[PDB]
């Protein structure tokens, strides 16, 4: 058993926290208190969700995770919220004044004040681990600190952990919840200063988690608890495999290994299926070849784009429920006839699949029905770089004219920083376009 | 077609099927970007000052 | 995140005396400073514009500055005058006599030192102070003067705090002097570069909106600012009132504003109402849009079809359905798409705040950074230089120390930035 | 109102579709790199489609289809054709075709009929490979020539026919009722293009359906619907049918419409053979006002509506 380490950083990455925590505790018998009755080796063991969760004498089951944001508001909602007791106090780190959606004083001003600290807090963390393989990191391209603060921490603990594994959630920007107008210069710098110190990362377009909400869950205007509800069963899907027995991607490692045959090309898309409202009262249970075949339906993706124009590096097919080989099998080569999924030529035309039998857990309350079977999909296709091209189109709009540029200038930045942050993300996409075609 | 590597537990179980076969800075460069930012900073902050006094 | 709150002459103590009127009602804070309001909503954010005073009383974060005791006694006199603090009257006895050099260089250099300790004092007691909030006018003395010298003072103190003003912008149709050109053309020269965001009310918008669409054949200044009254309520929404946003004067600053000296905004609001008339018929969504981008709502003399929206941020008050203000507002950029620009991408915000303003069920705000306020520049650079190209009424400011030059400069400040406007209008 | 923004300024359709649309007082254009648009007439190369169908509020839709290259491109329609099974290796419809890179394939099946005295013409067009193959290295797509073209009198003139195919968001396959055929006015001795006398026989070296199925009945005592167009419906219905799980926009966030020209040339018994499918035509100067109203009609106001067809729906 080794032990990961789960960063959220920014009000995105924190409230996405939070969801994503009370699911766990769902789905591992865990109390809003920290009891586990389930675990019957009491103040510790080595068991599969140890990996997230640490024991104390008293038998409180802790999250291995830190919430850090440079401003109060956010984080003192989980000090006073459900799971207060859950979390020490020193796990929740909150600067006083946030970045202002800027970039530059998440990384430069304002985070340089908070870095050491948050460090420490971690190190803490990593002090109590017997293997440590890596961190999870959870954020915001848009948000000042989710973009500037993130960086930030990801180049340390690639100096003090260099042999761990980091692994990204990242909220890509969408305007039907936008935040700011300067999301996408925070998307284009913090991607870049990332790049190369992020062995995995899963984007979540907010526009496809809107759209999904209002389509399959009848939600005029999803708020952000709807919205993180659903990322959380994503994340749980992509995690579950840490926390439970199981054969496939048991360590950060193997997420790297299946998923990313190229080191840039590390954002492999999720599609989900099936999410169904609860308050839908006559509801037919969809099977495996029909939840399989959803998976390659662009309306049930992280994000828009068309993997029909691009090319397959890796697939992995994440089960939930009621679901045996000779069905996931069976239900392969009908969609093979069907559609066009088409690798490079260097890669097996394969899938790699995992089953857990326990159905899919569901918060009281919530929005999402109980369904008998699901499935997350992780492939790693070149038509995500549908996404890299619209947020750098856009990031060209402005930068042409410099609009707000004096803003992160204000804060140290020098202009030269965007334009070469920008010059590798066209680095970027052209890798995707030669992989591609 | 070809289904290989079945392992099972009571959890569930996990497998590959093939349908086709294939055909860093330190902390030091660290905290030299950092303060060259602030020394930036620091100079368009006494130049304010500067023009402020003027 | 507090706001310090500064009014400064005749026009900014008065709107400001309305403001505090205003914004005490929504937040059901009575003249005697005590709280008597049916929900907790109202002091939520309260601690922004107000400090606690023993007993559960709450205390205007307000300096009241003038060079003139008259106006201010005024203000005591008036209904809420008791709910500010004593201490926060600085005034001199002299006058700046609608004089921009009395009250930047002579008479206001005394009194300045002596706001800036008040200033201080309700500084130091903020957990965290986000910056200055001051309404005055341009066209005259104190003011214009001395409260663009209080401006440039408080950045050099603060200079990593938010400095925001409500700009009164004098009119030949609400005139008091013929030299309200010059002291117009001296301010906006401070406030382009000491100021984050500046609010244009222009008082020409005021009085053909009282003449034209209030239907009020002979406007006091009491029914101008009923209409400030009502913007800078609105203006202030996110402020005093919790939302999704979790605004403050600094994102506001770096959203609204792509070119740091292009931070004037134009406020708008609606539906227009006269003082006293009551609405009946509360507005529709899809009317509250049409009507709060209309030329009509605007409170600056602008026409906005004359420019372009470099950004735009809107406020909705009252109980109504977000979808249909999100179609709505969607609806507006859609078919109007050749007045914002392509190359700021969703630059239109819009928020929303359950409260309405007194009186009203539906009511508007609107926030824009337009490159047609250039023509408000313009109209003031042609009255400055009418006047200038002959050097009349120079002596009144000659005899106070000022030199030719220093008008030229202004002159040609203000030129630049007209011209800045023009440039990104084109772009 | 509607929104669109024109990016191919070349195109004469759509030139013609755009003015049709101002001229309906509902539609209004805006500027090109304006991304609030209900409809995009796009550019030939590198349309940004991974931009379209991101704008809330907005119904986009897109008269080109994503992948559609493959059709419209000779190496890959030599390619779709031979890999794909729905158009099932060799079909009867399309001549022999290989794709050599300036080989193995071309020297075995061509052999066998120099060695074996039926007609050994490829195609630019030679009889030895040699000197054609050695060639075109100074891609490229080697095309058996058919010999036996349909004599068309008076003149003994080679042609080639066009029709346009308009597909919509539903995948609808529209055939236009007024194709065009295009004549040689020069004799065969035993290329068709406008782009290379005119003027003898009929005007522009243009002639239409009325009157060439009225000359194969004089002629020959048959139909154009028997005779020709039903082999050409089946060419035009297989081959888009075959790439339409590829291209559809059925569930996608935006939607694809596109005009297709194709080109066939009958042969002397009668028989249909495909040229080439255009991906960007240019209609016929005499049809052009009722197929770009049609376009209209049936591809851009079915999506944005306002408040006898032209067409033959090919049933799939
Ligand atoms: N899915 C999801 N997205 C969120 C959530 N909160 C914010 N966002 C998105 O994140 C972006 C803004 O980032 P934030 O996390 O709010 O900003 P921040 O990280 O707190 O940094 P600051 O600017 O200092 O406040 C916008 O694109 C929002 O749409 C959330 O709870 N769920
Ligand atoms: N196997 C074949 N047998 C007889 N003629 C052929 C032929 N293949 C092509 N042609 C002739 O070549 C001429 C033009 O060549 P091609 O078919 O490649 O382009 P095209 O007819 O579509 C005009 P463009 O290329 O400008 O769109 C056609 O008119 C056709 O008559
Ligand atoms: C200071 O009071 C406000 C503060 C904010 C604010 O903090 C804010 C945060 N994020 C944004 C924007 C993001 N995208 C935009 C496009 C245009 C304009 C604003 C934005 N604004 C917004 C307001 O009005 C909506 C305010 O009332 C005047
Ligand atoms: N809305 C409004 N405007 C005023 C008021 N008093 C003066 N003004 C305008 O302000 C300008 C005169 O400045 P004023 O504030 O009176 O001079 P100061 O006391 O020296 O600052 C003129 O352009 C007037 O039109 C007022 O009460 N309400
Ligand atoms: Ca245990
Ligand atoms: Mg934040
Ligand atoms: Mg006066």
């Amino acid at each position: 058993m080794r032990e990961c380490i789960s960063i959220h950083v920014g009000q995105a990455g924190v409230q996405i926290g939070n969801a994503c925590w009370e699911l766990y505790c769902l789905e591992h018998g865990i109390q809003p208190d920290g009891q586990m009755p389930s675990d019957k080796t009491i103040g510790g063991g080595d068991d599969s969700f140890n990996t997230f969760f640490s024991e104390t004498g008293a038998g409180k089951h802790v999250p291995r995770a830190v919430f850090v944001d440079l401003e109060p508001t956010v984080i003192d909602e989980v000090r006073t919220g459900t799971y207060r007791q859950l979390f020490h106090p020193e796990q929740l780190i909150t600067g006083k004044e946030d970045a202002a959606n800027n970039y530059a004083r998440g990384h430069y001003t304002i985070g340089k004040e908070i870095i050491d600290l948050v460090l420490d807090r971690i190190r803490k963390l990593a002090d109590q681990c017997t293997g440590l393989q890596g961190f999870l990191v959870f954020h915001s391209f848009g948000g000042g600190t989710g973009s500037g603060f993130t960086s930030l921490l990801m180049e340390r603990l690639s100096v003090d952990y260099g042999k761990k594994s980091k692994l990204e959630f990242s909220i890509y920007p969408a305007p039907q919840v936008s935040t700011a107008v300067v999301e996408p210069y925070n998307s284009i710098l913090t991607t870049h200063t990332t790049l190369e110190h992020s062995d995995c990362a899963f984007m979540v377009d907010n526009e496809a988690i809107y759209d999904i909400c209002r389509r399959n869950l009848d939600i005029e205007r999803p708020t952000y608890t709807n919205l993180n509800r659903l990322i959380s069963q994503i994340v749980s899907s992509i995690t579950a495999s840490l926390r439970f027995d199981g054969a496939l991607n048991v360590d950060l490692t193997e997420f790297q290994t299946n998923l990313v045959p190229y080191p840039r090309i590390h954002f492999p898309l999720a599609t989900y299926a099936p999410v169904i409202s609860a308050e839908k009262a006559y509801h037919e249970q969809l099977s495996v070849a029909e939840i399989t075949n959803a998976c390659f339906e662009p309306a049930n993706q992280m994000v828009k784009c068309d993997p029909r124009h691009g090319k397959y590096m890796a697939c992995c097919l994440l089960y939930r429920g009621d679901v045996v080989p000779k069905d996931v099998n069976a239900a392969i080569a009908t969609i093979k006839t069907k559609r066009s999924i088409q690798f490079v030529d260097w890669c097996p035309t394969g899938f790699k699949v995992g089953i857990n039998y326990q159905p899919p857990t569901v918060v009281p309350g919530g929005d999402l029905a109980k369904v008998q079977r699901a499935v997350c999909m992780l492939s790693n296709t070149t038509a995500i770089a549908e996404a890299w091209a619209r947020l750098d189109h856009k990031f060209d709009l402005m930068y042409a004219k410099r609009a707000f540029v004096h803003w992160y200038v204000g804060e140290g930045m020098e202009e030269g920083e965007f334009s070469e942050a920008r010059e590798d993300m066209a680095a970027l996409e052209k890798d995707y376009e030669e992989v591609g075609v | 077609m070809e289904v290989i590597e079945l392992n099972k537990c009571t959890s569930g179980q996990s497998f590959e099927v093939i349908l086709k076969p294939p055909s860093d800075p330190s902390l030091e460069e660290i905290q030299k970007k950092l303060e060259a930012a602030e020394e930036r900073r620091k100079y368009q902050e006494a130049e304010l000052l500067k023009h402020l006094a003027e | 995140r507090e706001i310090v709150h500064i009014q400064a002459g005749q026009c900014g103590n008065q709107i400001g005396a309305k403001f505090w009127e205003v914004i005490s009602d929504e937040h059901g804070i009575d003249p005697t400073g005590s709280y008597h309001g049916d929900s907790d909503l109202q002091l939520e954010r309260i601690n922004v514009y107000y400090n606690e005073a023993t007993g559960n009383k709450y205390v205007p974060r307000a300096i009241l500055v003038d060079l003139e005791p008259g106006t201010m006694d005024s203000v005591r006199s008036g209904p809420f005058g008791q709910i500010f603090r004593p201490d926060n009257f600085v005034f001199g006895q002299s006058g700046a006599g609608n004089n921009w050099a009395k009250g930047h260089y002579t008479e206001g250099a005394e009194l300045v030192d002596s706001v800036l300790d008040v200033v201080r004092k309700e500084s130091e007691s903020c957990d965290c102070l986000q910056g200055f909030q001051l309404t005055h006018s341009l066209g005259g003395g104190t003011g214009s003067g001395m409260g663009t010298l209080l401006i440039s003072k408080i950045r050099e103190e603060y200079p990593d705090r938010i400095m925001n003003t409500f700009s009164v912008m004098p009119s030949p149709k609400v005139s008091d002097t013929v030299v309200e050109p010059y002291n117009a053309t001296l301010s906006v020269h401070q406030l382009v570069e000491n100021t984050d965001e500046t609010y244009c009310i222009d008082n020409e918008a005021l009085y053909d909106i009282c003449f034209r669409t209030l239907k009020l054949t002979t406007p006091t200044y009491g029914d101008l600012n009923h209409l400030v009254s009502a913007t800078m309520s609105g203006v202030t929404t996110c402020l005093r009132f919790p939302g999704q946003l979790n605004a403050d004067l600094r994102k506001l600053a770096v959203n609204m504003v792509p070119f740091p000296r292009l931070h004037f905004f134009m406020p708008g609001f609606a539906p227009l109402t006269s003082r006293g008339s009551q609405q009946y018929r509360a507005l529709t969504v899809p009317e509250l849009t049409q009507q709060m981008f209309d030329s009509k709502n605007m409170m600056a003399a602008c026409d906005p079809r004359h420019g372009r929206y470099l950004t735009v941020a809107a406020i909705f008050r009252g109980r109504m359905s977000m979808k249909e203000v999100d179609e709505q507002m969607l609806n507006v950029q859609n078919k109007n798409s050749s007045y914002f620009v392509e190359w700021i991408p969703n630059n239109v915000k819009t928020a929303v705040c359950d409260i309405p303003p007194r009186g009203l069920k539906m009511s508007a705000t609107f926030i824009g950074n337009s490159t047609a306020i250039q023509e408000l520049f313009k109209r003031i650079s042609e009255q400055f230089t009418a006047m200038f190209r002959r050097k009349a009424f120079l002596h009144w400011y000659t005899g106070e120390g000022m030199d030719e030059m220093e008008f030229t400069e202004a002159e040609s400040n203000m030129n630049d930035l007209v011209s800045e406007y023009q440039q990104y209008q084109d772009a | 109102m509607y929104t669109f923004v024109v990016r191919d300024e070349n195109s004469s359709v759509y030139a013609e579709v755009s003015r049709l649309l101002l001229a309906t007082g509902q539609w209004k254009r805006l500027r090109k790199d304006n991304p609030r648009f209900n409809l995009m007439l796009g550019e030939r190369n590198r349309l940004p489609f991974g931009r379209l169908g991101h704008e809330p509020g907005l119904v986009q839709l897109v008269n080109y289809y994503r992948g559609a290259d493959k059709l419209c491109r000779k190496a890959s329609l030599v390619k779709l054709i031979k890999t794909s099974p729905e158009l099932s290796e060799s079909c009867t419809w399309f001549p022999e075709s290989y794709v050599i890179y300036p080989r193995e394939v071309f020297l075995a099946a061509y052999n066998r009929r120099r060695e074996g005295r039926e007609g050994n013409v490829w195609i630019l067009i030679s009889s030895e490979a040699s000197e054609l193959l050695d060639f075109i290295d100074e891609v490229h797509v080697i095309q058996k020539y058919l010999e036996k073209p349909l004599l068309l009198e008076p003149g003994h003139r080679k042609f080639d026919i066009r029709s346009w195919v308009l597909v919509d968001h539903l995948y609808n396959i529209y055939l236009y009722r007024e194709g065009v055929l295009r004549t040689s006015s020069e004799p065969y001795n035993s290329l068709t293009n406008h782009c290379i006398n005119y003027g003898r026989y009929e005007e522009g070296n243009e002639m239409f359906f009325e009157e060439f199925n009225q000359y194969l009945m004089d002629a020959l005592n048959t139909t154009l619907e028997n005779s020709i167009l039903l082999q050409i419906k089946h060419i035009i219905r297989s081959c888009l049918m075959c790439i339409e799980p590829a291209i559809s926009t059925k569930h996608l966030h935006y939607q694809s419409f596109q005009l297709f020209g194709f080109d066939f040339m009958v042969d002397e018994e009668l028989k249909v053979w495909l040229i080439e499918v255009n991906g960007a035509p240019a209609c016929a100067q005499k049809l052009y006002a009722e197929l770009c109203q049609g376009i209209v009609d049936v591809a851009i106001s079915s999506v944005f509506p306002l408040a006898t067809s032209i067409f033959i729906k090919l049933h799939h």
